[PDB]
């Protein structure tokens, strides 16, 4: 029912561009809608470099846990927009792949704390705001 | 559905003429028409209709089912100021807070209590436990100690709980989806008590709504169980009633789930501004609440102006006390697999087509 | 550094918002 509902709607704005930023999946295999958006997020990845270099330290479950939702919860105590979500969904990118990269293991728990996360905290503005079309116009709208 | 135009859905057993007179006076100084509807399984139509975008502006029910309608997207964040906030009870507010923030207007405060036909029966039962042998007593005379709905587990939850029987575990702010009271020692006292009665031919399990009402109303029965909203239909059929508090089981008070009737906007509404409008300045004013408590009894409404004088009627009281002996029900979204699960259990109970452990144990699973 | 990089999170993320 409902919990499909959100599992489709997470996957194609959230997994899917981790998945593909970690190089678990191609380009290829991002869906149409997959590949719009990631040039969205792709630019705010740049963006973000150009301003700082993220270095991760996480050996555990727990260290995931704590730093990620540290973070994520000041970006949207203040408020949230689609922007702020670009953000949510490169951070949770780049600590995915630290992970990956450091043979750590932990890619998945960084994907299930992000899944997570947009799943209680930011779903419901998501939805209520338009949902998948207006993310994609939205996407569509940076272009120009 | 219509920018210019509000469409509002209340259920059946509530005011909506009386809010569709609000309703006029808001067309009279703005031009837009108000129409209220009170379509069939409305608690369950929104969810539906409002995903895909369609559906009421503004939709009214008991604060129980919004949390689970705020998580799914379908209500837009209400923006009333501390001037307004401070018109309405800070404790009908808390039911309608979810996550952090306001997600719907609380209107009035709603329990269920015992109403029994003075005639009948100058002297209620304290207990539940003499209604059986009160049972016999009546009906050698041709009519019934009590009839009330069984077919909503609304009604039948007062007696439930009476004995230790709960939702979900309240500790330290977190209500806990896995700690539910469905299938404890006391929810199975308390439905098992039920079934006896029906067993014994006392009830019926066939009884719903409306059979309960007509029975009542016509003198049938001595008693029924009920909110506020019912007692116009028990003044219009002159019945000498009184209003007061629910039977004890087992030594300890029925614990009602108390309820607060509440307005959300829809998320997809292009017509949010003018609904904040209706519902701040027009209908939670003492004049709106009046016109719609005309019709049906609201209860103890939010609105502290007007509750001061609906406080003082004594039906109103007994409300509040059975109110202090129930609980307010949580908004969390889980609130809705909990009721639809309690429902099949008491049905698959009166009916015989479960045992009440059997029925319990399938619902604490499906909660 | 970590409340760094959340307000850093914010500006581009309110700039984006508002650049669409
Ligand atoms: O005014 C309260 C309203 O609801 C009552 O109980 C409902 C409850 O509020 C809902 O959350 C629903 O899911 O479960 C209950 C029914 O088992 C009564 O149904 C109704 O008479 C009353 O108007």
């Amino acid at each position: 029912g409902e919990e499909l509902i959100y599992h489709n709607i997470i996957n194609e704005i959230l997994v899917g561009y981790i998945k593909y930023y970690i190089n678990d999946i191609s380009e290829h295999e991002l869906s149409p809608y997959q590949q719009q958006i990631k040039k969205i997020l792709t630019y705010y990845d740049e963006c973000l470099n150009k301003q700082v270099t993220i270095t991760f330290s996480l050996t555990s479950v727990q260290e995931i846990k704590t730093q990620f939702t540290g973070v994520v919860t000041e970006l949207f105590k203040d408020l949230i927009n689609w922007g702020r979500i670009c953000g949510f969904i490169v951070f949770s990118a780049k600590m995915a792949k630290y992970c990956k990269d450091a043979n750590n293991h932990l890619e998945s728990t960084v994907i299930t704390t992000a899944y997570n996360f947009m799943k209680h905290n930011l779903l419901p503005w998501m939805i209520s705001h338009g949902g998948q079309e207006e993310f994609l116009a939205f996407s569509l709208h940076s272009d120009m | 559905i219509e920018e210019g135009k509000l469409v509002i859905w209340i259920n059946g057993d509530k005011g909506y003429n009386g809010l569709a007179e609000v309703g006029k006076k808001f067309e009279k100084d703005t031009g837009i028409k108000v129409t209220v509807e009170h379509p069939d399984k409305l608690e369950e139509k929104f969810p539906q209709v409002a995903a895909t975008g369609d559906g009421p502006d503004i939709i009214f029910w008991a604060h129980d089912r919004f949390g689970g309608y705020a998580q799914s997207g379908l209500l837009a964040e209400i923006t009333p100021d501390k001037a307004f906030q401070d018109k309405l009870y800070p404790f009908t507010w808390d039911a309608v807070r979810y996550n952090g923030k306001l997600i719907a207007y609380p209107i009035a405060v709603e329990a269920l209590s015992l109403i029994y036909n003075k005639d009948l029966l100058p002297n209620p039962p304290k207990t539940w436990e003499e209604i059986p042998a009160l049972d016999k007593e009546l009906k050698a005379k041709g009519k019934s100690a009590l009839m009330f709905n069984l077919q909503e587990p609304y009604f039948t939850w007062p007696l439930i709980a009476a004995d230790g029987g709960y939702a979900f575990k309240y500790e330290n702010g977190k209500y806990d989806i896995k700690d539910v009271g469905v299938d404890n020692a006391g929810a199975k006292a308390g439905l098992t008590f039920l079934v006896d009665l029906i067993k014994n031919k006392h009830m019926n399990a066939d009884t719903d709504y409306s059979i309960a009402e007509a029975a009542f109303n016509k003198g049938e029965t001595a008693m029924t169980i009920n909110g506020p909203w019912a007692w116009s239909n028990i003044d219009t059929s002159k019945v000498n009633y009184g209003v007061t508090v629910l039977p004890t089981f087992k030594g300890q008070p029925s614990k009602p789930f108390v309820g607060v009737l509440s307005a959300g906007i829809n998320a997809a509404s292009p017509n949010k501004e003018l609904a904040k409008e209706f519902l701040e300045n027009y209908l939670l004013t003492d004049e709106g609440l009046e016109a719609v408590n005309k019709d049906k009894p609201l209860g103890a409404v939010a609105l502290k102006s007007y509750e001061e004088e609906l406080a003082k009627d004594p039906r109103i009281a007994a409300t509040m006390e059975n109110a202090q002996k129930g609980e307010i029900m949580p908004n969390i979204p889980q609130m809705s697999a909990f009721w639809y699960a309690v429902r099949t259990a008491v049905i698959n109970a009166a009916s015989g087509r479960q045992t009440v452990d059997e029925a319990l144990k399938d619902a604490q699973t499906n909660s | 550094t970590m409340e760094n990089l959340s307000r850093r999170l914010k500006v581009t993320g309110d700039l984006f918002d508002i650049m669409s």
